[PDB]
């Protein structure tokens, strides 16, 4: 298993979706993990994995709420609208 | 007056009766305010009939002006008796508190049944009506009598501070008539000595600038729901 | 080479600075109410139409001081 | 989030029913001007101009409860939070707007026009009424704003300064047995008339404040009243 | 006397009330966990297995 | 600065406005 | 920071915490159990104010077609800037 | 004579007051109050650890987790809930019995 | 301040002598007096009717101030980013082989 | 039939699962707002004509008379007309409770009962949606409880890159 | 390259800037009291109204200061 | 990178400036002073109710003068 | 990272704003002077009682100075 890396300078160039979705199989690997280990030391569930399984119930409501937007005639004429070719060049010789 | 289980079942029992009798009465009281409409749109003056505009000189507000919106119909006696207008007059008060009641149904669906159990439980806005009898008709009327106790002395107050915290009479005639007023009942006041405080009151406030406390004060006197 | 920094308490001295025009407003509304007291023993029948005339000026004084406040909370909270 | 506190009034709650329970007069207001706004005889208002009386009288007796008493130490002034304050004013001072603005007459608002028509209209006087209509939700900020701020910069320094007293009177009175005593003894003398000072000054801000606060909603209110004359 | 009445039970209660609030109601959330709850959750959903 | 914080800010002003409209009735009459 | 630190309440007793989805659906449920008798129709101004803008509120929200990204609003951590997830 | 502050009783006053003499601010006072607790009405779980102790927060028991924990035990007890789904743990029931034995 | 009186229909000068941006909007010019705000405010002015430049100004203000301030600041639609994360179009459709519930009859 | 009842519940979903919306749903929501927009407006059309059929004659003639604003020469015309056209017949003109029961009820009942009759017409789309939320909505009036988590139930389609979590 | 610094002192600085607010105010109110004593010689007869008017004067003028303090502790306590 | 620095000096500076706002203050008290002796040498029977005023007025100002001291001291110790 | 710098040049720039004060007093003892003239031209009979009150301005104003003057020195030597 591997975890996805969320940290901020990973997280900076993402497009929402991917990023939840990352959190989300995080959490999902996560919660497997601490299942295994409890069902190898034999003990109960639901005593144990208590709180990865909220952190999962909590990543898929943040998850589950956001739709990317459709991409139409309004939304594309306000995207072009405010990333003028004078915005793009601003921004590309911007080093922030 | 306050409610109790008595009135309630007077009300209760009477009830379909009550409404039949409204019925009729509203056919009436309908029939003889027809008359007296075509009466007042055929012969009324061009400004009542008109319904000419009257502002207040501060917020320029519409109201009512007496001398132009009030018109007085000196030859109905001949399409409508006194008899006649009393009837409307009564059907009037009767038909606005029905009005306010079936409203507050129509509003509230079927959520209004307890407040009608209050409001059959006291005779206060009931139509008059619901008296099939001359002791429930007394017991009717001192109801009324105990609401207009009940709000007529704020009325009187108000009018009363108001003016003589803000204005005071021009000459002694205005200061007697102004103060003979408002003497209790207990003590007769003669009119022509009271006469001149309209004029004064008019130079103070008219019909047509009465504040909204004011209106409602006098309303709940006249036994005119409010709410 | 080309280096990008960010010093990340800069804001404080631009709060500060801004909050430094609220002298001028002060002394302004001072010197109002000084040439109303010294005009009201002057002309004192006309002392309440004078009072409404120095409020006006502490109304169109004081706005000036809420830009410079207003600035320095976008920049206090950012 | 829901959270459960209480504010710091319960004795003088239990004073205040201890000691009316009887009905006392009262003489002195921290704002009179309430209740006597008209100084011209035969003037008079159709508008409810003195509704503002029981709220007024109201909020003083509050914020004075709270403010005058915060003097003493480990008082703790409940409602001390900015938007708390802005709510409040927000209430305050929108409902008087609202009821002016309800009563449908437009020609009230002929004055927020400024200058005469000399003035261009669109370059002056149109300008002159977009800073008036702004003027008017600045005063409004500018009245909460003044309110928290005053008792904040206030308590800050009434903290700092009896910090200080404590350190040196408990950790340097013993150079009163000492040959500097002198010292001491001036510092400690400074100390007290400072204290003393900055006492008489927060009682006398506090009500001052609060006449302040009130002052500027019956202003608002005042701005807007028209008076006719009895004939 | 109605007043007087009122003011009497209400200056008892408000007697207690200060005397609880200042004397023995534990501040919330403590460091120490010795005094006071640490807050928590209500209307957890009940018997909706479909919520899940 | 609790004073410029909102985390709990409803519930903190639940306080005036339990004062203004349970209270001031009281201290009315 | 202790100075600044007298100047909070100091009678706090309990604090409760709640989702907003339970609350909101227990209130949902409510209003359902108390506008569904059959004696407040449909066209009743009572049934109306209960429905209308709640229903005017949702589609707004579901007709919204926004460009940027709006970080969930109960989010366990929601002080960093430069992380809205 | 009758008046409302001498007649009434408290409750039926305070409907007065607050209908037929100072309506418009109780409107906005309510406006307020819904404005309040549908937009300041949530703490997120670093925002009370920052600021929402008055000493600071006990991170060597961190009640946060165990009132975390003792809702989701109490949801999952209530409600029935197979924590062991597929969906919550992104495989199946039996690669989860592999995992288990090879961890 | 003082009681305002509205002018009698006699003292409301006539609409000729109103000036726009650059000039009367005399005769050949009249339907440019509809889109002349300028000449607007100035024949409000002479016509008294001050009322509609500043009542327009003040309640905007409010509604600024009241609602939509508070709707923009929580609900507005920031500036969008360089990098768009697009719709596919992909999500919601049910997969191959579903069977979904009847609908009511 | 009320059904902002059902319906309540279902848009709440959709809300807190609104990735799952395809453009179809999206497009019936815009069409709900549009008619939404069309019925307030028709709405007012026809609450301004109430009160201007009930208007007094005094202050229909003050409102279309002189002065002119612009003094064009069509305003005029217009605003004779309209006089001429009102002032020609008898108009009942009641004041007070009787204006505001005859401007406000025909209006109120036109919105309401436009209003409800669109959104029956919204959850019979819903209805005949072959999306997830259609499904849903079809359970929701079936068993009259909303199956929340559904479309991960199902195995709702999802973007090529985000298939993993259904690899079980 | 990209470099982030947190300078932790500046906010001593912000916090100096925003007293010197106070330069106008306390300049301002005496602005207020020598035209009041300059007044209360022209027209004594009025000294207790005159009185009254530069103590509100002094509030608003003062009311300034206390909003440039306030930034001054923001700063001084973050 | 993150890098946090913490430079100590710096208290020096935000004392200093808030030393400046005393400079007003002076000012203020001056002028108030100055004002007096035209008020007392255009009314000079009125040398006490006059000198009242003047020292309300410099209580005052000495008062926003303190309130920078405070930080003035505050930071000088910080 | 953490990083601590103890600069040792700026006691001075700190001991130099606090001299700035200075200018507000002196400027303010002008004033007082400046007005004394005038006052004694006004009512030379009154020579004596302007120039006590004069020297107490001049006394306060100076405190003021010597406030701001014990910062300088503190920071000068610390
Ligand atoms: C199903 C949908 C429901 C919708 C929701 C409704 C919600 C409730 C709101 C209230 C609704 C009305 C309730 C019934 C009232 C009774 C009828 C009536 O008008 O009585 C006359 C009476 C008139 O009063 P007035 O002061 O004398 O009138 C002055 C005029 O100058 C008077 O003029 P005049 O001086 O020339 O004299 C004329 C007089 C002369 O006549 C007479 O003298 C004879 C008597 C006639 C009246 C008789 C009334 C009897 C009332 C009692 C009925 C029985 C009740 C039984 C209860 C128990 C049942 C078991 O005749 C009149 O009274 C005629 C008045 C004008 C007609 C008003 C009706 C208009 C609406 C109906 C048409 C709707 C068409 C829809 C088309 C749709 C198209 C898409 O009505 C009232 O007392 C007023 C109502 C009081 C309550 C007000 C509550 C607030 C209202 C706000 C409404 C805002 C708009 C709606 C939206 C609300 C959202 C919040
Ligand atoms: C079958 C029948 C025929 C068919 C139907 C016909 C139609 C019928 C309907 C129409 C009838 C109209 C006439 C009605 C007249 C009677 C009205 C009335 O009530 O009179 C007072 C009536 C007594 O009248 P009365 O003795 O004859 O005296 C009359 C006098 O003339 C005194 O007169 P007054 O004038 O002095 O009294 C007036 C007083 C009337 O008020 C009262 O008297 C108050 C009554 C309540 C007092 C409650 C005190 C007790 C509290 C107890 C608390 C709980 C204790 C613990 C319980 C523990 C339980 C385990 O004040 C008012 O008028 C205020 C009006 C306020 C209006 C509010 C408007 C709000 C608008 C919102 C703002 C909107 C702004 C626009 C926004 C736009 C946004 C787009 O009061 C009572 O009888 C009290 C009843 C108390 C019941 C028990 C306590 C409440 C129980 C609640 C149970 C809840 C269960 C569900 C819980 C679920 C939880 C989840
Ligand atoms: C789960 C754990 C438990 C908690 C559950 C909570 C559930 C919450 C649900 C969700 C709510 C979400 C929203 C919350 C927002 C909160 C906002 C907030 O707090 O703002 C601050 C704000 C602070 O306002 P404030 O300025 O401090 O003034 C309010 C004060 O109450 C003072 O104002 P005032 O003085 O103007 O008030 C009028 C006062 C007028 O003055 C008085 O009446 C004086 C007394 C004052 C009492 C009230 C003060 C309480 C003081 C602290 C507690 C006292 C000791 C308690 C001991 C507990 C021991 C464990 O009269 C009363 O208080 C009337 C009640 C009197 C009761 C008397 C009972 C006598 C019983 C005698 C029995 C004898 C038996 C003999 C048998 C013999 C057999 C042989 O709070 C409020 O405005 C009220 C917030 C309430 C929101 C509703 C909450 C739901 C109801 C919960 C009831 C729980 C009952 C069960 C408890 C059982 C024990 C564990
Ligand atoms: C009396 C009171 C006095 C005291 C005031 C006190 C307060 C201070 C005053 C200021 C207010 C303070 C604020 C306090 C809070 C109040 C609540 C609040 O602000 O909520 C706003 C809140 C804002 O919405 P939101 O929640 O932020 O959501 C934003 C979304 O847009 C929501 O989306 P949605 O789905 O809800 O739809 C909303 C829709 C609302 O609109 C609609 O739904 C459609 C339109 C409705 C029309 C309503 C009837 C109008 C009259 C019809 C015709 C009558 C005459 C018939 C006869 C004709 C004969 C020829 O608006 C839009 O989305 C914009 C669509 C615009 C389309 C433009 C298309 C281009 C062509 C048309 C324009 C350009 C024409 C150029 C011509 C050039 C010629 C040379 O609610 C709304 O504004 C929408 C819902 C309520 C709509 C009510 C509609 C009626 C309004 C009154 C009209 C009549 C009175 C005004 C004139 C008076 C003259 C004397
Ligand atoms: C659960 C239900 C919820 C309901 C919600 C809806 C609201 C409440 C409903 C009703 C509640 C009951 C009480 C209402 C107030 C009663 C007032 C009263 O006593 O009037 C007596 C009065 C009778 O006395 P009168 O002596 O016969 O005549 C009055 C005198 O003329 C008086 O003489 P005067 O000297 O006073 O003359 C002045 C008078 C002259 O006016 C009148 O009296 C004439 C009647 C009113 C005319 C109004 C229309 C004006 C022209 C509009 C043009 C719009 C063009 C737009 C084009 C857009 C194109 C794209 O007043 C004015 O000048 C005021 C003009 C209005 C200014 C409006 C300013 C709004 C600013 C908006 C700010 C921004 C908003 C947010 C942003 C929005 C946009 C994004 O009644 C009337 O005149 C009419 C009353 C109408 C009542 C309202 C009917 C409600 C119908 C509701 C239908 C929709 C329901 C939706 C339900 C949704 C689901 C739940
Ligand atoms: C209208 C104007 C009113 C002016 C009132 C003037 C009051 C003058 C008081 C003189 C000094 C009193 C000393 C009390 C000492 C008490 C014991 C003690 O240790 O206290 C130390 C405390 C604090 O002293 P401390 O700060 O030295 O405490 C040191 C303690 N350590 C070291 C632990 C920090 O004293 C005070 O706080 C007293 C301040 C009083 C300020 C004036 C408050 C006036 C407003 C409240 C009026 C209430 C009236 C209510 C009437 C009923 C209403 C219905
Ligand atoms: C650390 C960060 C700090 C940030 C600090 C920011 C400042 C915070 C200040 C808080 C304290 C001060 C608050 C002052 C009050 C602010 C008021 C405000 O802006 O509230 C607006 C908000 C706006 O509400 P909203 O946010 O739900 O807006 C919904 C808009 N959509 C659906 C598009 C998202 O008002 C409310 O919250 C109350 C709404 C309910 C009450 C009103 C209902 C009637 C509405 C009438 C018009 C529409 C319906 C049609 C007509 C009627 C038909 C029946």
């Amino acid at each position: 298993f591997h975890f996805h890396d969320v940290s901020n300078d990973a997280i900076k160039g993402m497009p929402p979706s991917e990023a939840l979705h990352k959190h989300l199989e995080n959490a999902q690997l996560a919660h497997r993990i601490c299942l295994a280990k409890a069902l190898k030391a034999g003990e109960p569930p639901v005593e144990k994995c208590a709180l990865t399984w909220g952190e999962v119930l909590i990543r898929y409501q943040a998850w589950s709420e956001y739709r990317p937007p459709f991409q139409d005639s309004v939304a594309q004429a306000k995207y072009k609208k405010y990333w003028s070719k004078k915005r793009q060049e601003e921004d590309d010789k911007n080093p922030f | 007056m306050q409610g109790s289980w008595s009135v309630l079942k007077k009300n209760c029992s009477n009830f379909f009766p009550g409404l039949l009798a409204f019925a009729q009465q509203t056919q009436e009281a309908y029939g003889i305010w027809l008359r007296i409409y075509n009466r007042q749109q055929k012969y009324g003056p061009t400004d009542f009939v008109e319904q000419s505009e009257t502002f207040s000189p501060d917020y320029h507000k519409r109201f009512h002006s007496q001398d132009k919106n009030m018109w007085v119909d000196k030859e109905l006696c001949t399409e409508v008796s006194q008899k006649e207008v009393a009837r409307l007059m009564t059907y009037k008060l009767d038909m606005w508190r029905m009005a306010h009641c079936a409203g507050a149904l129509l509003a509230t669906g079927g959520y209004a049944i307890p407040f009608g159990l209050f409001w059959l439980a006291n005779d206060t806005w009931v139509p008059s009506s619901f008296n099939l009898t001359g002791e429930e008709l007394r017991a009717w009327r001192e109801a009324q009598d105990l609401y207009r106790y009940r709000s007529a002395p704020s009325y009187l107050t108000d009018t009363k501070w108001h003016f003589d915290f803000h204005a005071y009479p021009w000459n002694e005639t205005q200061e007697r008539a102004w103060d003979d007023l408002f003497e209790k009942n207990d003590v007769r006041r003669d009119p022509k000595v009271v006469r001149p405080a309209a004029e004064m009151y008019d130079g103070f406030i008219k019909f047509e600038l009465i504040r909204r406390k004011s209106l409602r004060h006098l309303c709940r006197s006249m036994n005119i729901p409010t709410f | 080479s080309t280096v990008a920094i960010s010093v990340q308490g800069l804001h404080y001295v631009g709060t500060g600075l801004a909050a430094i025009a609220l002298a001028g407003v002060g002394l302004g509304i001072g010197t109002i109410f000084g040439n109303l007291l010294v005009a009201c023993a002057r002309q004192p029948n006309l002392t309440k139409m004078l009072f409404n005339y120095a409020i006006l000026g502490f109304a169109l004084t004081e706005a000036i001081g809420l830009f410079a406040l207003m600035l320095a909370f976008l920049m206090l909270f950012s | 989030m829901f959270l459960f506190f209480f504010c710091d009034l319960f004795w003088l709650r239990l004073l205040l029913c201890m000691y009316y329970c009887v009905w006392s007069r009262l003489c002195f207001i921290v704002y009179f001007n309430c209740l006597m706004l008209i100084f011209d005889f035969l003037l008079f208002c159709l508008f409810d101009l003195y509704l503002f009386v029981g709220l007024c009288l109201f909020l003083l007796l509050w914020f004075m409860l709270f403010n005058l008493y915060s003097l003493i130490l480990y008082y703790c002034i409940t409602y001390l939070n900015l938007y708390l304050l802005f709510c409040i004013v927000f209430l305050l001072y929108i409902a008087f707007l609202f009821l002016f603005c309800f009563l449908c007459d437009f020609f009230l608002f002929n004055n927020l026009l400024v200058g005469d028509s000399f003035m261009d209209v669109f370059f002056i006087r149109f300008l002159l009424c977009f800073l008036e209509c702004f003027s008017l939700l600045c005063r409004c900020l500018s009245t909460f704003l003044r309110l928290f701020c005053n008792l904040l910069s206030s308590h800050f320094l009434l903290l700092m300064f009896f910090d200080f007293f404590y350190f040196i009177f408990v950790f340097f009175f013993y150079g009163v047995f000492c040959y500097w005593f002198i010292l001491f003894i001036f510092v400690f003398c400074f100390c007290l008339l400072f204290y003393v000072f900055l006492y008489l000054l927060d009682l006398f801000a506090a009500i001052l404040q609060l006449f302040i606060f009130c002052n500027m909603i019956l202003q608002l209110i005042m701005d807007f009243l028209l008076f006719l004359l009895f004939v | 006397e109605i007043q007087s009445r009122k003011k009497y039970f209400q200056t008892l209660g408000y007697l207690v009330a200060f005397i609880y609030l200042y004397f023995l109601m534990p501040k919330e959330k403590s460091f120490s966990g010795l005094s006071g709850p640490d807050g928590h959750w209500i209307m957890l959903p009940k018997g909706r297995p479909e919520l899940f | 600065l609790e004073p410029m914080s909102t985390w709990y800010l409803a519930s903190w002003a639940m306080v005036w406005y339990y004062a203004f409209f349970f209270w001031m009735p009281m201290v009315w009459t | 920071s202790n100075p600044a630190d007298h100047f909070r309440p100091n009678l706090k007793a309990l604090t409760l915490y709640a989702e907003r989805q339970h609350y909101v659906d227990r209130w949902l449920h409510v209003k359902e159990r108390w506008l569904a008798p059959w004696y407040l129709p449909w066209w009743s101004p009572l049934f109306q104010l209960g429905t209308w803008y709640s229903q005017r509120s949702r589609n707004l929200f579901l007709v919204e077609n926004h460009l940027s990204y709006r970080p969930y609003k109960f989010r366990r951590n929601d002080e960093d800037r430069n992380n809205p997830y | 004579v009758y008046t409302r502050w001498k007649c009434d009783r408290l409750p039926v006053f305070q409907l007065k007051l607050f209908t037929q003499e100072y309506p418009m601010h109780a409107a906005v006072g309510i406006f307020t109050i819904i404005f309040l607790w549908k937009h300041m009405s949530h703490c997120s779980e670093e925002t009370e650890r920052k600021y929402g102790w008055w000493a600071g927060y006990p991170y060597w028991r961190d009640p946060i987790a165990r009132r975390n924990e003792t809702k989701y035990k109490q949801m999952i007890i209530n409600n029935d809930v197979d924590i062991t789904h597929p969906k919550w743990t992104g495989c199946s029931v039996e690669q989860l019995e592999e995992l288990s034995r090879v961890v | 301040g003082e009681l305002f009186v509205r002018p009698k229909l006699e003292e409301i000068p006539p609409a000729d002598q109103c000036r726009g941006f650059f000039g009367p909007l005399n005769d050949s010019l009249k339907f440019l007096r509809l889109l002349d705000i300028k000449w607007m405010m100035n024949r409000a002015v002479a016509m008294r009717r001050e009322y509609l430049i500043a009542t327009p100004t003040l309640f905007t203000f409010i509604w600024m101030f009241t609602w939509k301030g508070a709707v923009i600041y929580f609900w507005g639609d920031r500036a969008p980013p360089r990098r768009m994360d697009w719709n596919t179009e992909e999500t919601g459709r049910l997969p191959l082989g579903f069977k979904p519930t009847p609908a009511p009859l | 039939t009320k059904y902002e009842l059902k319906m309540q519940y279902f848009d709440e979903w959709m809300i807190r699962w609104r990735k799952f919306q395809t453009e179809s749903d999206w497009e019936i929501e815009k069409g709900r707002q549009w008619w939404r927009r069309f019925n307030m407006a028709v709405s007012g059309a026809l609450f301004c004509g109430l009160v201007l059929y009930t208007s007094g004659t005094a202050t229909l003639k003050r409102q279309y008379g002189l002065p002119h604003f612009f003094d064009i020469g069509v305003d005029g015309q217009a605003k004779e007309t309209m006089l001429k056209t009102l002032t020609s017949r008898w108009r009942y003109t009641p004041q007070g409770y009787g204006r505001v029961l005859i401007t406000g009820v025909p209006t109120y009942i036109l919105f309401v009962t436009l209003e409800h009759y669109r959104e029956r017409r919204r959850m019979q789309q819903y209805l005949q949606q072959n999306t997830v939320f259609g499904e849903q909505m079809r359970r929701l009036l079936s068993t009259g409880k909303i199956e929340e988590y559904l479309p991960v139930n199902i195995k709702a389609t999802l973007p090529a890159s985000q298939q993993a979590i259904y690899n079980y």
